[PDB]
RNA sequence: AUAUUGGCGAGAGACCGAUAGCGAACAAGUACAGUGAUGGAAAGAUGAAAAGAACUUUGAAAAGAGAGUGAAAAAGUACGU
RNA sequence: AUGGUGAACUAUGCCUGAAUAGGGUGAAGCCAGAGGAAACUCUGGUGGAGGCUCGUAGCGGUUCUGACGUGCAAAUCGAUCGUCGAAUUUGGGUAUAGGGGCGAAAGACUAAUCGAACCAUCUAGUAGCUGGUUCCUGCCGAAGUUUCCCUCAGGAUAGCAG
RNA sequence: CGUGGAGGUCAGUGACGAAGCCUAGACCGUAAGGUCGGGUCGAACGGCCUCUAGUGCAGAUCUUGGUGGUAGUAGCAAAUAUUCAAAUGAGAACUUUGAAGACUGAAGUGGGGAAAGGUUCCACGUCAACAGCAGUUGGACGUGGGUUAGUCGAUCCUAAGAGAUGGGGAAGCUCCGUUUCAAAGGCCUGAUUUUAUGCAGGCCACCAUCGAAAGGGAAUCCGGUUAAGAUUCCGGAACCUGGAUAUGGAUUCUUCACGGUAACGUAACUGAAUGUGGAGACGUCGGCGCGAGCCCUGGGAGGAGUUAUCUUUUCUUCUUAACAGCUUAUCACCCCGGAAUUGGUUUAUCCGGAGAUGGGGUCUUAUGGCUGGAAGAGGCCAGCACCUUUGCUGGCUCCGGUGCGCUUGUGACGGCCCGUGAAAAUCCACAGGAAGGAAUAGUUUUCAUGCCAGGUCGUACUGAUAACCGCAGCAGGUCUCCAAGGUGAACAGCCUCUAGUUGAUAGAAUAAUGUAGAUAAGGGAAGUCGGCAAAAUAGAUCCGUAACUUCGGGAUAAGGAUUGGCUCUAAGGGUCGACGAUCAACUUAGAACUGGUACGGACAAGGGGAAUCUGACUGUCUAAUUAAAACAUAGCAUUGCGAUGGUCAGAAAGUGAUGUUGACGCAAU
RNA sequence: CUCUUAAGGUAGCCAAAUGCCUCGUCAUCUAAUUAGUGACGCGCAUGAAUGGAUUAACGAGAUUCCCACUGUCCCUAUCUACUAUCUAGCGAAACCACAGCCAAGGGAACGGGCUUGGCAGAAUCAGCGGGGAAAGAAGACCCUGUUGAGCUUGACUCUAGU
RNA sequence: GCGUUGGAUUGUUCACCCACUAAUAGGGAACGUGAGCUGGGUUUAGACCGUCGUGAGACAGGUUAGUUUUACCCUACUGAU
RNA sequence: AAACUUUCAACAACGGAUCUCUUGGUUCUCGCAUCGAUGAAGAACGCAGCGAAAUGCGAUACGUAAUGUGAAUUGCAGAAUUCCGUGAAUCAUCGAAUCUUUGAACGCACAUUGCGCCCCUUGGUAUUCCAGGGGGCAUGCCUGUUUGAGCGUCAUUU
């Protein structure tokens, strides 16, 4: 809103930070069967209802 | 087999009074030992419109006879009270408009206004604009008053109850058509959510006793005994008659 | 022409965000917010501006010098000339009567 | 009206974060949280709401204290040191 | 002595074998929907071992054709059958 | 049925804000003039009233029973329309919650849900009613009739069949 | 007969290939099925005797998943519109740049914001997916950068209201109530200074807290700066709050100032408790006055355009912030004076012996003027140097006019109400006179200067025909500020400037039938349920206007006439000294002339009348098939009720609504 | 003159948005009128705040006539844009027992199939609305159910309140 | 074989009258024909009246308002390869 | 005769059935009794050389201390190979600590990372203003302590 509660801003920082794609050295690991990241948010696709 | 809405008035939730511009309850002074035994003398600083109020209101300022300081008062002005008048309140004040005297101290046929029902309440009857008491006489063994009312109702006082000699100011006020929906809506606004008025009998059965039928009409005989229940008191609750009133009023 | 815009967040044109347009050094117009207006300080007893007496929103009245807000007379920035004036007269005549009252009392009995 | 009219006139939250549970919860005029029930002292469950209570209930955190307790227990609530 | 679809620790089964069995064998009460109470999935398998295809060639590239690894590429991660 | 969740839509009250070209008409009050014995009357100006009016922005939604009707759209689009300074329009805050609210009243509205919302549980609710009911071959092989039933789309009973 | 699992057995089959799967190949059985060969494959499985069951599918608008025909089909057609060239690139209708043509046309397709979103902002790389064509581009993908405050908000205040406590109710979750049936108190200080506290002198309490990013509110502006932040950064210049404070000034020998008749003036010019007052603090409309910005415009100093011809021409720059000093109003007030021959006076008729007009003064400082800030800034130019940082060097940035103009602020008024149009925090002042005060000196941080500090959170961007909601990049919905020229009554329509966009899949044809827009001889509603649809009318000026009427209307009734262009004519003003001089803007009326008799030339823009039914009217509702005669309404009538009450709430309450009420009221019809 | 009621519909008004008969009768309106209007009234079944009668003004209300006006029509024609069409790219859905030429017959009494005839030649494109008793939805009407729900009432049985 | 009409009133089918005409015959085709239209009527939900009903409500009684969806498939037909 | 349609086969597709697997579930049995104001369960936000999650943890942050084992961890990087050692480890064990903001949640509030008060201490002359560090201030109830109130009331002086 241009004008939001820190609480408000701290959600957002921690989704900006976790808004990336799977370390790449992942999916070297010995057995790893994770393949991407599943909980990948984007703005346009999934609100995130605060 | 729905709250009607008479029924969901008692709940007040939008049935509240619209009291935000209102000036403050309007009454007499604290019945105290200087009313009691003497007089005491206020002035009229100002006579103000109270919103939702026909009649206007004099604020009275007394000296606190305790404390060095002022005591604003709002009583219901009465008709020629005006500002700078010296107000005399107690059982010792003369018989002049806007005074405030025992019930006891008036001699027969005084007009009063703003009348306590009992010693000290500060005012109850005869508040509404142009509204009246006349004593009618007085008990002086067990020490009572006899007053006629608005309504024409007699009634028996304690001749230590106070009224406010006059007649309550902004008489004459309903004699004036209100013309237009608009007007009754301003009027409404500043009192409370009770207009406009759907009629009973325009409304379905669920919502109303006179509700439903293929014509609008009651059904039934709209006098309702007092003894029925909520949801049933719609209409003439405990009406002793019905028609246009012919002949003449105050039974014996 | 040139076209403002608010300065501060508040879009409405409320009674605490109206703007003037001035013209700055650098040759542009700009909203400027301007404060409400003061009310003249008034007699308390009735009701008149008070002459001689600053008009501040009620804050600034203590960044001022006492000058300022009263005049040099028995009520200063409180009661107008005219209303001390009526003042005088009133309590000594009253204060007179009073006398006159006691001794008519006094000789009454 | 009544469908994609009046869904344009959506933009005031009913709920906002619950301080004691994060669900986006509490509702901003009753000052309550329809999920965990802040600010009562209880936190809101039903039996009725088996699927609820699973989700909210013992376990479905880091448990944190209670996780060592069970271990504690094991040993006796012991308190000294190994002593090599 | 009795109870115990919770907790902790164990031993088992003529039980089910990934549309079954708990909703969830997997970053499952997750992703996601709803203002909210709540609702709530899908999703296991290369190969013994990545040895996960060096190198050449055509193509802007993706890729193709070869070459090669491998027991098998009629196993190429779009992977057991 | 029990226990919960909703007034971000909308209904209504309250609190606090905001918004509404340009025209027509020309009410009180006021000025001058004329007439009259008087009571008073008349004329011209001024003024700028009204839940007045034409008509923008608004707000609404008549008719085309137009467009679309696998839509731009689970209600929109175009023209034509009602209204447009107060019972006006609207933001935010706030209150009222399900046999409850709210209703200038249509059983309307109460989050695409209303002649009783939504959510979960009781609950795999009951169904004389509809649908389905999964391998082969061999042998035997019907009844729609009797009596009774709040029975007449059902059952018991006897009969027919194994 | 077949299937999953179980006991026994065949010391059964099997990596030299179990199971599974495929196989118009073979055999057995009436059949359920069984067996074999071949291919594929990779780790288990079978015959028989028994045991056991979640044991056999074609259906259940069956469940889950997958897949078709339809079908390269329906379609990708609203929002005027694109074109040329170059660059980039593998590839260009769509990217970039340039050129052109257009549009939004200031009630924007512009510039900002609130809610909401949450990184979408910006840069670099970059096109697998997404952008219903494309894509080298992107709100995409990958990696990073980015949001700077004492002064802008929150924070503080209270509003409707929410809600602890004390108490009461409730089995109870909890409910009521918000100052109440409460022992609800800290902040001041003589003394105590065994210590500025306890005892011990004395002054004030009908009470938590939450509730506004649009209400109230301490204080900041200009210029510059970034890829992206700016009232936050930088430069300069201010201000407020809290504190500390020392000088100067002021005051005091008549201690707590002088002046003015007065209104009041000032650099100050003591002032506790307590009290009082003011500000905060308030509706709406109308005309009038004034200011600011904008619009228009003259001269001049610059730059640009046109220049066959004309145009001393068309466009453009010429600016001045917060803050500070001096000065400046309407209103109001004071002194003199005493007014009828009543005068003064507004557009609006109010004012005067309760003292007018007049003469002279006082005041608020909205606001304007000058100066400082501040020309050093910003703007417009010119002349040089340039592998760069870029360097500079100069000049000018001036003086006016105008108004029923627009936007806005404001003042004095007027109309309106049975409507009279918040509260609190906070600040100030007064009354009072507690106390404290001077003479090799006391007093004064409301005068000046000087010193220190001002925390926390938000701050990017969009705000919508793509950043919100509507399943989406959806023709829907979603609050608000600013607002240029012309025509015109106009924020109408139409065209244009600044700014922005040129985005909607395209190319080629031009059948039917459509959707949207139009025209039509003669007739003129014969069509049709019905004039549905469409047409006709339309602006302004002048004339003329009926029945009926509640006398207000009806009414734009009806019905007519005129309207362009051009050249003139007349009338309506300001300032200054019966006139003269000077200056200025439009509105109205008329005349001649003129023309393919056109002229509200586009745009814009009533059809009218005679009646009947019905509802008085304005207003309201079935969001999404009904706008009506339905509801409401004012008016009328009836009913209940005098508070230990009427009506209505609550499970109960030491509980509530009406009620901050009182019969001219509330409640029910 | 009777029977008779609590009272017997008064003032008004009417084939009216209330009149069955009924397109009532008379008049007017027209060439022609189940329409409109004005009258009449033993009025199935008009009528007095369940308001009667009337009413200026107002009305996106219902209705009749007239003038104007017109493609509503006689009776159609033509033009423009965008589609449709064809192409490059992109690319769904409804629906689908199997499918798709008729006539008659019989048949669950209206066949695409069956019988008897007629016939019958690949693959197709644009249109079209006869048929597929086309699609959309377990008919909303009707009936049945010992299935409900909304609403009402001296139904049965209760209940808050009082 | 060929034609069998234009109108006033009414949703109307029917009827009735005006009028022209050679004549203004009767009928069927799912009482032909609504993915051909229209929607005046009937026949949802709004509303008014009359009679009936204590009432909610009823009325082959009257009155006013009231969303008419889809073809691109197969055939048939019209044209066209 | 092609094309087209249909049927079958082979190979290739589409799709993910079948078969075989199984650190999962389900049911039965046996044993045990241990959450929290010494702040629980739950929540928010952070923490790694390179992590978005799961898991672990709390500014001592995929952990510190202690004990045991005895040489790893591993995807890369780095370190180390003394590793015949108080010593690797994403080991096990776990008795000592840390334990942000919260939460019954406790100074008052909380749609605020809002607002106080007390004590010690440090800096800015500083008891008073501002700031930094440390430690505290909820309610009900119980026992006790201290200070009090009430002509409720006793005694003494009077
Ligand atoms: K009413
Ligand atoms: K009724
Ligand atoms: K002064
Ligand atoms: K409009
Ligand atoms: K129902
Ligand atoms: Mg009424
Ligand atoms: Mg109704
Ligand atoms: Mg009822
Ligand atoms: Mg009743
Ligand atoms: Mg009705
Ligand atoms: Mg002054
Ligand atoms: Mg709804
Ligand atoms: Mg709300
Ligand atoms: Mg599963
Ligand atoms: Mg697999
Ligand atoms: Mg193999
Ligand atoms: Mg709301
Ligand atoms: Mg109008
Ligand atoms: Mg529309
Ligand atoms: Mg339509
Ligand atoms: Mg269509
Ligand atoms: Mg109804
Ligand atoms: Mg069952
Ligand atoms: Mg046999
Ligand atoms: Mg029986
Ligand atoms: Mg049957
Ligand atoms: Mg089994
Ligand atoms: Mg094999
Ligand atoms: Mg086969
Ligand atoms: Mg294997
Ligand atoms: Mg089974
Ligand atoms: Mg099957
Ligand atoms: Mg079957
Ligand atoms: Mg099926
Ligand atoms: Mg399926
Ligand atoms: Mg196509
Ligand atoms: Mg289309
Ligand atoms: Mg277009
Ligand atoms: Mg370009
Ligand atoms: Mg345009
Ligand atoms: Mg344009
Ligand atoms: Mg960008
Ligand atoms: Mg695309
Ligand atoms: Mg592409
Ligand atoms: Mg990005
Ligand atoms: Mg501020
Ligand atoms: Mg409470
Ligand atoms: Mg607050
Ligand atoms: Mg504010
Ligand atoms: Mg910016
Ligand atoms: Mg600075
Ligand atoms: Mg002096
Ligand atoms: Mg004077
Ligand atoms: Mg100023
Ligand atoms: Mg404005
Ligand atoms: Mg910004
Ligand atoms: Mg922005
Ligand atoms: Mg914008
Ligand atoms: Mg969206
Ligand atoms: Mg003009
Ligand atoms: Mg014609
Ligand atoms: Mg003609
Ligand atoms: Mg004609
Ligand atoms: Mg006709
Ligand atoms: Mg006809
Ligand atoms: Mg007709
Ligand atoms: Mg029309
Ligand atoms: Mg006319
Ligand atoms: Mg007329
Ligand atoms: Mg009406
Ligand atoms: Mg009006
Ligand atoms: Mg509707
Ligand atoms: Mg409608
Ligand atoms: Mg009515
Ligand atoms: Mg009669
Ligand atoms: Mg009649
Ligand atoms: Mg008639
Ligand atoms: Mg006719
Ligand atoms: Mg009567
Ligand atoms: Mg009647
Ligand atoms: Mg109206
Ligand atoms: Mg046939
Ligand atoms: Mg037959
Ligand atoms: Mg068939
Ligand atoms: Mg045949
Ligand atoms: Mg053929
Ligand atoms: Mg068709
Ligand atoms: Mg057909
Ligand atoms: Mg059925
Ligand atoms: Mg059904
Ligand atoms: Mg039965
Ligand atoms: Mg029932
Ligand atoms: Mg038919
Ligand atoms: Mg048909
Ligand atoms: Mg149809
Ligand atoms: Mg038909
Ligand atoms: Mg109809
Ligand atoms: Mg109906
Ligand atoms: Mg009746
Ligand atoms: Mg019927
Ligand atoms: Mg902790
Ligand atoms: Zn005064
Ligand atoms: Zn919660």
């Amino acid at each position: 809103a241009a004008q939001k509660s820190f609480r408000i801003k701290q959600k957002m920082a921690k989704a900006k930070k976790q808004n990336r794609p799977l370390p790449q050295w992942i999916r070297l690991r010995t057995n790893n069967t994770i393949r991407y990241n599943a909980k990948r948010r984007n703005w346009r696709r999934t609100k995130m209802n605060i | 087999g729905r709250v009607i809405r008479n029924q969901r008035k008692g709940a007040g939730s939008i049935f509240t009074s619209h009291t935000r511009l209102r000036q403050g309850a309007a009454k007499l002074r604290t019945l105290d030992y200087a009313e009691r035994h003497g007089y005491i003398r206020g002035i009229v600083k100002q006579i103000v419109h109270d919103s939702g109020r026909g009649a206007p209101l004099a604020k009275v300022v007394f000296r606190d006879p305790y404390k060095y300081r002022l005591r604003e008062e709002i009583f219901i002005a009465n008709e020629g009270v005006h500002t700078g008048q010296f107000i005399y309140a107690g059982k010792k004040a003369s018989l002049n408009v806007g005074n405030v005297l025992p019930l006891g101290s008036v001699p027969e046929g005084t007009i009063v206004s703003n009348v306590e029902e009992k010693p000290g309440d500060r005012g109850a009857l005869a508040r509404a604009s142009g509204n009246y008491v006349i004593i009618i006489g007085h008990n002086p063994d067990e020490n009572k008053t006899r007053v006629r009312l608005p309504s024409g109702a007699k009634k028996v006082i304690s001749s230590d109850a106070r009224g406010v000699i006059g007649v309550i100011a902004g008489g004459g006020r309903v004699d004036k058509p209100l013309l237009k929906a608009g007007r009754a809506f301003h009027k409404y606004r500043l009192k409370r959510n009770s207009w406009p008025k759907t009629r009973g009998v325009a409304m379905n059965p669920v919502d109303h006793p006179h509700g439903g039928g293929n014509h609008q009409h009651i059904g039934k005989a709209s006098t309702i005994s007092r003894g029925a229940v909520s949801g049933q008191k719609a209409g003439l609750i405990a009406a002793r008659r019905t028609g246009l009133l012919r002949g003449s009023q105050k039974t014996q | 022409a040139q076209r403002v815009t608010f300065r501060r967040r508040n879009p409405y044109n409320t009674r605490s965000n109206k703007i003037k347009v001035v013209k700055t050094p650098g040759g542009i117009l700009r909203a400027q917010h301007v404060k409400k207006l003061a009310t003249r300080p008034k007699c308390g007893d009735c009701g008149s501006a008070l002459q001689g007496i600053s008009t501040l929103r009620p804050r600034q009245y203590a960044t001022v010098s006492k000058t300022h807000k009263t005049v040099s007379r028995a009520y200063g920035g409180s009661r107008c000339a005219n209303c001390v004036k009526e003042r005088i007269i009133r309590a000594f005549l009253i204060e007179e009567q009073k006398i006159v009252k006691k001794v008519v009392k006094e000789q009454t009995e | 009206g009544k469908g994609t009219p009046s869904f344009g006139k959506r933009h005031n939250k009913s709920h906002t974060l619950c301080n004691r549970c994060g669900r986006r919860s509490f509702h901003v005029q009753k000052k309550t949280c329809s999920s965990c029930g802040y600010p009562a002292a209880k936190t809101r469950s039903y039996n009725w709401g088996a699927k609820a209570k699973r989700r909210h209930t013992t376990g479905t955190g880091r448990m944190r204290y209670l996780k060592h307790v069970s271990r504690r227990f094991k040993n006796g609530f012991q308190t000294g040191s190994a002593s090599k």
